[PDB]
RNA sequence: AGGCCUGAUUCAGGCCACCAUCGAAAGGGAAUCCGGUUAAGAUUCCGGAACCUGGAUAUGGAUUCUUCACGGUAACGUAA
C-alpha cells in the first residue's frame, strides 16, 4: 500500500524547518514542471504553542496558545512519515500548486492554516501534533 | 638582494613571530609580522568544518552579525545538516520503540 | 535454498538493489518483499522496518552480510537491501520466503 | 489486514 | 580610505557641519583606447574615513566643481 | 535507548492498530 | 515636537496575581 | 573556607559545588602602517592614513495590523 497520502503526519528532516511536524495536504508522486521530483505540499508548525497552567490568566493564556504555521513544498527524501493522521478537510483547498507561485495566495493559505490549527488545538484534539519533538 | 630581520623584541624563529618580506613604497624590502591563521568552526558531532560560517579569530566573532556565524536550520552553527538529520530520525524511532515496548508490557502484565 | 530463488528473481523478475531504491519503492507501494542483510547499519535497518510497517511489506532477514547477499543476488558488489517488485518466474513470494 | 511481516522458510 | 561612486553622496559629505576642506586632484592618464584624458578625484574626509570620488568626465567634474558650497575651502592638487 | 524493532512490534500482536496510529502517548 | 515634561509611574508587575494569592492565603 | 537569586513587609525560602597565591620579555595573547626628520631618538616624534577595546547616548531602518521577519526541494542565503 501507499502511506504518503493526504492527512498523513510527517516530520521534516532537512531545511530550516528540520524537526518540525507537518501534515500532508496534496502529494505529487510524479512531481511538477518546477519540482521534477516526488514531492508533497505540507502545512506544519513553525512555533509550537506553550504550555498553560492555572497561574496564567486571561491575556497571558491568549498569548501562550498562539500558533505560527507554515506551508511548504517538501521532497519525499526530506520527510519522515509517521503512522499518525490529522484531518486536512478544513484547508485542503487553499494549499495547491498555484498557491506557491502567488505570494498573496501564500498569505491567505497561512492565515487559514493558522486559524484551523488554533481551533483544533483549543478543541484539545491532536495533542501529539502540537507537541515539540525533542532531538 | 637586501636582507631584513625581525621588527619586534623576539629574536627567535618561534611560531608566534613569523616574517613576510614586502617591498614598501620607498623602494626597499622590509619585514612584516603575520598573525596566526584562523581555524574553521567544526561540527560538534563529527568534527567536519561547518558550512556557511565565516572563519575568524576567537575575538573577531564578537564584532560580526549573527547571520555570519549561524545557519537558519536548528542547531545551525553548532552541528551540520547530516548530524541533525540523524538526530531527528533517531529521536523519532526511539520514541516509537518506547511506545511499542510500553504496549508490550501492558499486554504481558494484563494476563494476571 | 533461498539463493536459488533470489537468483531466479534477478534473472526473470523485477528488483531494486540498495537502500534508496528500496525506500522509493516502499513509498510508491510497489514492493512485495524486502530482504535485509545482517550487515546493514542499525539506524537504516530500523528506518526500513518502520517503512515496511507503514507500507505493510513483508520482511525477510537475510542470514549473511551485504557481500554475501550481493553474491547471492548475482552482483560482484555489496548490496545492503533488496526489494522484490515482481517475482516473475520464481516462487519466493509463494513459499513465505 | 496483517498479522506478521517477518518471513521464514517453510521447509526448515 | 573609502571610494564612493555617488556624486550626491559626496555633496552631502561636503555639506556637513564639521568639514575642514576638500581636495581636487587632477591626473593625466591613458584609457584602454590609448587616448589620454584628464581624471578628477574629489577627496573629502568624514568622521573617521577619507572618501574619494573618481570622475573620468571633464564636464561632470566641472559641474561638480560649480556645485560645491561657496563657503568650502578647496585644495587644488 | 533502543530504536524501533519490528520483532517487538509484532510481539504485541496488533500491527494493524499500530500502522493505523492507534496508541498515541506523550512522555516527559 | 511640542512636548511637555512629566513624571510617569509604571504599572506594577504581577499585581492581580499577587492579590489573588494573598486572598487565598487569608 | 562563598557567591547569587526569589519575595504585594515575613527575614523566610532556594541554587551551586571546591579552594589562596607564585611560576614563561622563546609558550597562549585585541588593535599601526608608509614617507620624512637628529650631532646623537623612532613601528614611540612630525605629516598623512587606519585600526582595537570600553562607555553613555541620539538619528535612520527593521520589528508589516497592531506584538519577536522572510526565501530555497536541499546544501544554505539575509542589513536587521
Ligand atoms: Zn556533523
Amino acid at each position: 500500500a501507499k502511506f504518503l497520502k493526504a492527512g498523513k503526519v510527517a516530520v521534516v528532516v532537512r531545511g530550516r524547518y528540520a524537526g518540525k511536524k507537518v501534515v500532508i495536504v496534496k502529494p505529487h508522486d510524479e512531481g511538477s514542471k518546477s519540482h521534477p521530483f516526488g514531492h508533497a505540499l505540507v502545512a506544519g508548525i513553525e512555533r509550537y504553542p506553550l504550555k498553560v497552567t492555572k497561574k496564567h490568566g486571561a491575556k497571558k493564556v491568549a498569548k501562550r496558545t498562539k500558533i505560527k504555521p507554515f506551508i511548504k513544498v517538501v521532497n519525499y527524501n526530506h520527510l519522515l512519515p509517521t503512522r499518525y493522521t490529522l484531518d486536512v478537510e478544513a484547508f485542503k483547498s487553499v494549499v495547491s500548486t498555484e498557491t506557491f507561485e502567488q505570494p498573496s495566495q501564500r498569505e491567505e493559505a497561512k492565515k487559514v492554516v493558522k486559524k484551523a490549527f488554533e481551533e483544533r488545538h483549543q478543541a484539545g484534539k491532536n495533542q501529539w501534533f502540537f507537541s515539540k519533538l525533542r532531538f | 638582494a637586501q636582507r631584513v630581520t625581525f621588527r619586534r623584541r623576539n629574536p627567535y624563529n618561534t611560531r608566534s613571530n613569523k616574517i613576510k618580506v614586502v617591498k614598501t613604497p620607498g623602494g626597499i624590502l622590509r619585514a612584516q609580522h603575520v598573525k596566526k591563521l584562523a581555524t574553521r568552526p567544526k561540527c560538534g558531532d563529527c568534527g567536519s568544518a561547518l558550512q556557511g560560517i565565516s572563519t575568524l579569530r576567537p575575538r573577531q566573532y564578537a564584532t560580526v552579525s549573527k547571520t555570519h556565524k549561524t545557519v537558519s536550520r536548528a542547531y545551525g552553527g553548532s552541528r551540520c545538516a547530516n548530524c541533525v538529520k540523524e538526530r531527528i530520525i533517531r529521536a523519532f524511532l526511539i520514541e516509537e520503540q518506547k511506545i511499542v515496548k510500553k504496549v508490550v508490557k501492558e499486554q504481558t502484565e494484563a494476563a494476571k | 535454498s533461498i539463493n536459488q530463488k533470489l537468483a531466479l528473481v534477478i534473472k526473470s523478475g523485477k528488483y531494486t538493489l540498495g537502500y534508496k531504491s528500496t525506500v522509493k519503492s516502499l513509498r510508491q507501494g510497489k514492493s512485495k518483499l524486502i530482504i535485509i542483510a545482517a550487515n546493514t547499519p542499525v539506524l537504516r535497518k530500523s528506518e526500513l522496518e518502520y517503512y515496511a510497517m507503514l507500507s505493510k511489506t513483508k520482511v525477510y532477514y537475510f542470514q549473511g552480510g551485504n557481500n554475501e547477499l550481493g553474491t547471492a543476488v548475482g552482483k560482484l558488489f555489496r548490496v545492503g537491501v533488496v526489494s522484490i517488485l515482481e517475482a516473475g518466474d520464481s516462487d519466493i513470494l509463494t513459499t513465505l520466503a | 489486514a496483517i498479522t506478521n511481516l517477518i518471513s521464514k522458510l517453510k521447509g526448515q | 580610505a573609502r571610494e564612493i561612486t555617488d556624486i550626491k553622496q559626496f555633496l552631502e559629505l561636503t555639506r556637513r557641519a564639521d568639514v575642514k576642506t576638500a581636495t581636487v586632484k587632477i591626473n593625466k592618464k591613458l584609457n584602454k583606447a590609448g587616448k589620454p584624458f584628464r581624471q578628477t578625484k574629489f577627496k573629502v574626509r568624514g568622521s573617521s574615513s577619507l572618501y574619494t570620488l573618481v570622475i573620468n568626465d571633464a564636464g561632470k567634474a566641472k559641474k561638480l566643481i560649480q556645485s560645491l558650497p561657496p563657503t568650502l575651502k578647496v585644495n587644488r592638487l | 535507548e533502543s530504536l524501533f524493532n519490528l520483532k517487538t512490534a509484532e510481539k504485541t500482536g496488533i500491527l494493524n492498530d499500530l500502522a493505523k496510529g492507534k496508541k498515541r502517548m506523550i512522555f516527559t | 515636537l511640542n512636548s511637555n515634561p512629566e513624571i510617569l509611574l509604571r504599572k506594577r508587575r504581577n499585581a492581580d496575581r499577587t492579590r489573588i494569592e494573598r486572598q487565598e492565603l487569608a
